[PDB]
């Protein structure tokens, strides 16, 4: 039997734009966005931590269970001080 | 019907003192010198924390291979030698053991590319240093890790510890002599130690079991009516009815793609083809006996999950509200026991209980303790022990009252809970469900009314009534444990005498399991429980 | 549930002191008048010893048909008259008993040749002089004469032996009003006087005689859960999986080449296809309530001939000490039953049972000794009777402490017995088996405790207990033999009464049994037994 | 009809499956459907019971039949044995719970003998 | 999936027609299901963005093409011309509430051109 692993996409935002260069935690997994500011991760079933940091010292979190085979997409705003020029 | 005393040879018969294992015919089995197990005969000491009482026949060597077969200071001897090939080992064994090699020749094991899993795979080369293959040796990751991993993740009351803690520790095993609770050892071993269960050797066909009936070698009877709730209900009609029609069960197909008419036992336990067959189950209450409402907020994920496999055939409010029908009858069931303890835990506090445990043959443990107490929420003088242990829970050497509890609970209850999960109305009701618990009830009130009315009547006369010899010793008493450690260790427990960490010691509680319940407690702001 | 007194019409309502043979409904079956059996209605009296006491129905005359259907003194009327031709009677009766024809014309029978066993070679050609063939019409030599040959091997305890021993000179049959033990007469005559038993009349396919369910219509139940064992045992489990695949099971194959995955109750009690089912048993105990070990070094070759049957599928060594295990078992459970059997003992010759023998109802015989007696091992004026005689073995018509001693050894222990010997482990265990005996052990004990207390209250008060009138008759027991015997035949008992000499009298046990066991004795060096 | 099917194939599989397979999905000129059975609004969903079967049009002759069982028939079980039923009514609902699933049937439901 | 597809066929037919139409249906090993663009928890579904669909795993090269796009491009439209549109922010929404439909489409949704 296999047990169908979650999918969890995190994606970063600035009051409405993608952060370019965050780094997403999630459990022991780590992502460093592109220019999505989206990460996805592929976990097995539990309860994780996400976290998103950004070079400017901005900082959200999220604490999410995740069964077998789930699909979820996560949006978090680290608000305009995440906002960077270029 | 006599006890016939003619006819056989008389030179047979036997007679007063003369030995029990002359093998002369004593009729009813009465006056003869009870000579005990065969303790010079070549075996094994059971593993565990109980070792050193575990008292063991030689058949033992098969049921954990581990320990009691495979070791060079253990093994048995054999009237074969040399060191075989494959070719050889299914050659002589053809004609030797018959049907052993028209199992293995049928199993897919033997047609294995481009090796095949043979005779030698599993048992070896060398014809005197044999082993026996456990769970430990399918379950090697060059082969079937998968289902021997997902097995282990079952936790207590499962095929994953129903040996380890179950039986290793097991009470009254220990306490009696084997042959007493053999059948208990062939019972509890199987599923965590060898793989041959359910689909048996030396055929090992996943079609087989994949059958209902497979469960039934072990989940009957007295104290798990799982079978037989089954079987009576309305899915085990359409399955006995349907079972041989191939357009409504087609036992071919892998669970994962299993489109039966109606469900089988692994349809429901073993969803998936998960050998973990635990994975579904809400909480355990100990057969059944400790009391849980399954359909409260607290696990609504669980029984929402129970309800997606009633789901395929099934409306899900048929299903939940079906379910929830089985936690009210769980529960009107332990209102009735609730009864029925009082009555019993009466005339302990009353002390009229005839007799008290004081008076009885000494527990496994060699200790007074009542029967029924249990630690977690009895302690005082009159119950015995320390504080939050409990005594020995049996049905043997004790009170009737103490005895219609034990069946109340342990038998009757586990009735409506397993009987009501399976859709077996009789099984809840009339056929020794709720109606059985009514009639032990009555039976037990009428044997605390005469318990006082009596001790109240030699108090007024001015009678001490001394308990009987027959509850302090007899022929078998004698032969527990009981006796054994009042006598030879005066000033010690089983306990005392057992050191070494047990099977709950060392095996916890899953962490995701732990983390759900604070999770759900904290959800809805219910506060924890005690030590 | 109630005791419904509506709805039916009234005028159909027995009243108090009305027949019960009227027709009418009598509410719980109370209050009528008891009318006992139609004593004009033309039938047969029972063959044997106890044949002037032996109350019978015209059903009977069909179950030991030679002396009790086709003695011309004895024959029932039948409407149709004439002698028929083979042609007639099967055209006829295709239409007046279809099934019976559509059964014979699937026989074998039909099709033989030169000259087809019908029904008129079966049954006569004279419609006015019809016979019922037994066990002796088929065992011609012209015929087969080598099954009849083969079962007769069989001693007591067998089929050779099942009516005219057990079942003609059935205490209880004899006692009772019949009807009450008419389910006696049906299931125990049929293996020895009739052969279409196994192999279904008018079909009489050796392939459905194969099948282990055949077995179960007279091998289950309170005394004897022959099938229940084996259904349950993983051997059973194998069966129930596998029995209609034709791959596993095949039962167009004669039992000489039965190459099942699994055992059958045939493939192990009918070797080879060996009618005498009791060929390869080691000793008779009495259905299990005497015990033996059949283990011993003195029953080494009839063990090994087991271990013979199992090599099949399994190693010498795995089947031997699992039969070992059965031993230990059957050893252990009458340790426990001599312990239940002291305190009833104690009872007795105390004086402190209630009530005394003398107190209750006088036996079959018409006779008060006690129920549990056994000539062999007790004799004293406490148990009564005659030196060496034996009390009548029952359930009824006792005190509870001797009805509880009955259904340990008599149900619980047998329950160990058969259990471990068909590999039902539940079965020794927890579904009445060990632990069953454990429960009746305590029930015995506070019986007795509780009879304790009352005498010894009843004599510090002055009381002289004066049993009740219900011990001595009642509506059931005024019908039996006992009290018959005391108001007719004062001074005598029924072995008086019936002088003739028993089915023990002509049957031995064969040269070769008794010669085997003194080669044996000799051998080990073991003392002979006693009268 | 066909959105009953379409949807139950996969939310309840074993329905259709049975539904499929029974004489009922192949009548002509009209089927006996779900919404035949149970009705065409889900906010208005009905549970056919024995006199929905029974239905001159249908299936009057084996209700019929039925129905002239006496006391302690197929015909009374419900309406009389457990609608009356000492011990149910005595108890709380639970302790005889398996009792209504029981006696109601044969009289009440005409999947009994032969299951939907 | 099997679910979606199923109650959806019935509840928004065209969505599943054109899903079944679809290069995404067909896919293996794996399809790309309504579950991988919506999600699974029906409590927790989302709608996919263009960053959603420009996933490395999945089509990043046309989302970063079309993120090549200056000022007035289908990079920019949304987050410059529309977020920051004075007369939108002037006026009551529904004044101007067709440029929101109309302008977040390139930049935002990969619905555009190639209808979902
Ligand atoms: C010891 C721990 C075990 C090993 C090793 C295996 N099993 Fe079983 N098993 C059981 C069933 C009902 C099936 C069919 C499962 C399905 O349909 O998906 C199986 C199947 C297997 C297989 C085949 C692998 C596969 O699914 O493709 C292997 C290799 C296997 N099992 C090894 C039932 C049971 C069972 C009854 C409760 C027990 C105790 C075990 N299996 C134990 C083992
Ligand atoms: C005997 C050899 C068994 C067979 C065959 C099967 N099971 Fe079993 N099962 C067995 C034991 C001894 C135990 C637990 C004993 C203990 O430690 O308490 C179990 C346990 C289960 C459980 C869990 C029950 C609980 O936790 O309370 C389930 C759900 C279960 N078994 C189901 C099951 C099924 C479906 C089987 C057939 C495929 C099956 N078991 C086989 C012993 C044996
Ligand atoms: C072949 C036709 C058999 C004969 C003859 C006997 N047994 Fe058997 N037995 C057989 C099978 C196919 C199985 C199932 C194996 C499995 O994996 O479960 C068994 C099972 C048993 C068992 C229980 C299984 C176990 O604990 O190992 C026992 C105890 C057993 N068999 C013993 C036994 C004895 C004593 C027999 C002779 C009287 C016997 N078996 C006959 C196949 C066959
Ligand atoms: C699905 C329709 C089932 C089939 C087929 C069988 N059982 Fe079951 N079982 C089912 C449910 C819903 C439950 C109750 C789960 C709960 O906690 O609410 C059970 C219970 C058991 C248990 C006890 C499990 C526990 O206490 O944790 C056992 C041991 C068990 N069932 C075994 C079992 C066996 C052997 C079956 C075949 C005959 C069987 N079950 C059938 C659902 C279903
Ligand atoms: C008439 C012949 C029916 C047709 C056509 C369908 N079903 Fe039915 N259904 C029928 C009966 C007699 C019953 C029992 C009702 C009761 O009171 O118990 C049912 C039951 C259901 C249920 C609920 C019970 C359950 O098993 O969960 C559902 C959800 C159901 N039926 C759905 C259903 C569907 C989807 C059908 C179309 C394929 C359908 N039924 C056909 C009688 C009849
Ligand atoms: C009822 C009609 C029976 C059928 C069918 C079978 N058996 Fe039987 N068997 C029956 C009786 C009444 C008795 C003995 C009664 C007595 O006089 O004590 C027996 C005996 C046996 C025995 C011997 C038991 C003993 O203690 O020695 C065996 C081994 C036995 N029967 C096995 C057996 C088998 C395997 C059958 C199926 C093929 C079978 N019996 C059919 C009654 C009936
Ligand atoms: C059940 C315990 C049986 C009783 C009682 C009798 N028979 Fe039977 N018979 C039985 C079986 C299981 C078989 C098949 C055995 C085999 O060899 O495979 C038979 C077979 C016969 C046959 C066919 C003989 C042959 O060619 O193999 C005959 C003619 C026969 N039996 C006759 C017979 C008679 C006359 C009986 C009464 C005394 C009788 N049988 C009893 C099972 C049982
Ligand atoms: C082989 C594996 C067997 C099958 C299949 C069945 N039984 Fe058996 N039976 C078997 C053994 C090894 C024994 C013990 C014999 C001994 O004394 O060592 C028995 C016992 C019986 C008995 C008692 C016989 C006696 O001598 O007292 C009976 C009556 C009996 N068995 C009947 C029986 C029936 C009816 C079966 C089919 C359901 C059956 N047995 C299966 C071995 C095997
Ligand atoms: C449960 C759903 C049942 C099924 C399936 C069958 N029967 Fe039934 N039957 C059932 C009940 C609850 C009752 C009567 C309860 C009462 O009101 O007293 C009956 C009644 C009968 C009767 C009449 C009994 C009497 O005392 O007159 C018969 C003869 C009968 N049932 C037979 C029967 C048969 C042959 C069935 C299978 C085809 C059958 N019933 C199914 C409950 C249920
Ligand atoms: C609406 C959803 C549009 C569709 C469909 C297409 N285009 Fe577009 N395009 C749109 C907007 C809102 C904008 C820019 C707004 C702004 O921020 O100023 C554009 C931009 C272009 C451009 C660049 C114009 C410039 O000044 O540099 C080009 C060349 C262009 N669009 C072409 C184009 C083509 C060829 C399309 C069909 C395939 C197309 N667009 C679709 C809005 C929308
Ligand atoms: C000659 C015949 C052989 C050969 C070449 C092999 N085996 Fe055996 N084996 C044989 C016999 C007669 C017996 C039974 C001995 C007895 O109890 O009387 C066995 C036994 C086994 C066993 C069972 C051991 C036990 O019960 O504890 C096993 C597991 C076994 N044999 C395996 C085996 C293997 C793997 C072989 C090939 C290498 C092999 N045998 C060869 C007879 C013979
Ligand atoms: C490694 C080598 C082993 C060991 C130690 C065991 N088995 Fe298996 N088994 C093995 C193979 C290569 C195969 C063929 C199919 C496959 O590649 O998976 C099998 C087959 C089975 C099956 C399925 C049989 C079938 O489909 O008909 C089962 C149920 C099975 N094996 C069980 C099993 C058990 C219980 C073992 C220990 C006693 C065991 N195997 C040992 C490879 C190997
Ligand atoms: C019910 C009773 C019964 C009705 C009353 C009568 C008269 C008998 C007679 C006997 C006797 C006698 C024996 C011998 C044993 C003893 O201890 O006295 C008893 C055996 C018995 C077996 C044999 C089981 C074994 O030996 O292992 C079988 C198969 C019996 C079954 C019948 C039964 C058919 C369903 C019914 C009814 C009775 N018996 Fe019996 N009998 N029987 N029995
Ligand atoms: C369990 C009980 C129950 C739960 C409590 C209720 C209320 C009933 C009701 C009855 C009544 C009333 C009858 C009529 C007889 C009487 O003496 O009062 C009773 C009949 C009954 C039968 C008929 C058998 C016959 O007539 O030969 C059947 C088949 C019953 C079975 C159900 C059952 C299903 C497994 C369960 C649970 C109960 N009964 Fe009953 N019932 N019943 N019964």
């Amino acid at each position: 039997y296999d047990v169908k692993p979650a999918k969890l996409w995190v994606t970063a935002i600035a009051i409405g734009t993608p952060i370019v260069g965050a780094e997403i935690k999630v459990g022991d997994e780590e992502c460093t966005t592109g220019n999505n500011g989206t990460c996805v991760f592929e976990l097995r079933p539990g309860t994780y931590a996400i976290s998103v940091h950004e070079h400017g010292g901005q900082s959200a979190h999220k604490e999410v269970s995740l069964e077998e085979g789930n699909i979820l997409f996560v949006s978090l705003d680290l608000g305009a001080k995440a906002r960077h020029p270029s | 019907v006599e006890i016939i005393t003619h006819w056989v040879p008389h030179e047979v018969y036997g007679m007063p003192g003369e030995p029990d294992n002359s093998g002369k015919v004593f009729f009813s089995g009465l006056k003869a010198k009870y000579m005990g197990y065969p303790k010079d005969a070549q075996r094994s000491p059971y593993p565990g924390k109980y070792s050193k009482f575990w008292k063991t026949l030689p058949a033992y060597r098969y049921y954990i291979p581990d320990y009691m077969y495979n070791r060079d200071e253990v093994r048995p001897s054999n009237p074969i030698k040399g060191t075989f090939k494959l070719e050889q080992c299914v050659a002589c064994h053809s004609v030797m053991t018959p049907g052993i090699v028209r199992d293995y020749n049928k199993s897919a094991h033997s047609k294995a590319e481009p090796a095949p899993t043979g005779c030698d795979t599993c048992h070896g080369n060398n014809h005197q240093k044999l082993t026996m293959p456990s769970s430990k040796a399918c379950g090697t990751a060059e082969c079937h890790e998968t289902q021997y991993n997902e097995q282990g993740q079952g936790g207590i009351g499962s095929h994953a510890s129903c040996s380890s803690f179950a039986q290793v520790e097991c009470a009254w095993s220990i306490e009696r002599p084997p042959g007493d609770t053999a059948g208990c050892t062939f019972c509890h071993t199987s599923p965590e130690e060898r793989c041959s269960t359910c689909h048996q050797r030396h055929q090992f066909d996943p079609a087989v079991a994949r059958r209902s009936e497979q469960c039934k070698t072990c989940h009957w009877g007295k104290d798990h009516r799982d079978w037989e709730a089954y079987d009576i209900g309305l899915h085990g009609t359409v399955y006995q009815v349907n079972k041989w029609d191939t357009e409504q069960f087609d036992f071919s197909k892998k669970l994962s793609d299993a489109d039966y008419v109606g469900p089988t036992c692994q349809y429901c336990h073993m969803r998936g083809g998960h050998h973990n067959v635990q994975r579904a189950s809400i909480v355990y209450t100990s057969m059944g006996m400790s009391m849980a409402d399954r359909g409260a907020p607290l696990w609504k994920e669980k029984r929402d999950r129970w309800v997606s496999i009633c789901d395929d055939c099934h409306s899900p409010r048929f299903a939940r509200e079906n379910l929830q029908a089985m936690d009210e009858s769980v529960k009107d069931a332990s209102l009735k026991y609730r009864e029925t303890f009082k009555v019993a835990e009466d005339l302990l506090i009353d002390g009229v209980l005839d007799p008290m445990p004081k008076d009885l043959c000494p527990d496994w443990s060699g200790q007074h303790i009542w029967s029924l107490k249990i630690g977690a929420y009895h302690d005082g003088e009159a119950y015995g022990g320390t504080t939050g242990e409990s005594g020995e829970f049996r049905m043997s050497n004790c009170t009737d009252v103490e005895r219609l509890c034990f069946e109340s609970v342990g038998y009757f209850q586990t009735y409506i809970y397993k009987g009501m999960a399976h859709g077996s109305w009789n099984d809840a009701t009339y056929s020794d469900g709720s109606f059985g618990m009514d009639r032990w009830l009555v039976n037990v009130k009428q044997n605390a009314s005469r318990a006082r009315r009596l001790a109240a009547l030699e108090k007024k006369v001015g009678i001490s009534w001394q308990p009987e010899q027959f509850w302090k010793t007899g022929e078998w008493l004698d032969q527990l444990t009981g006796p054994y450690i009042v006598k030879n260790h005066p000033g010690k427990t089983i306990f005392d005498l057992c050191p070494d960490p047990g099977w709950l010691d060392t095996h916890h509680a899953p962490a995701e399991e732990v983390e759900y319940i604070e999770r759900k407690l904290k959800e809805l702001g219910i506060t924890a429980g005690s030590h």
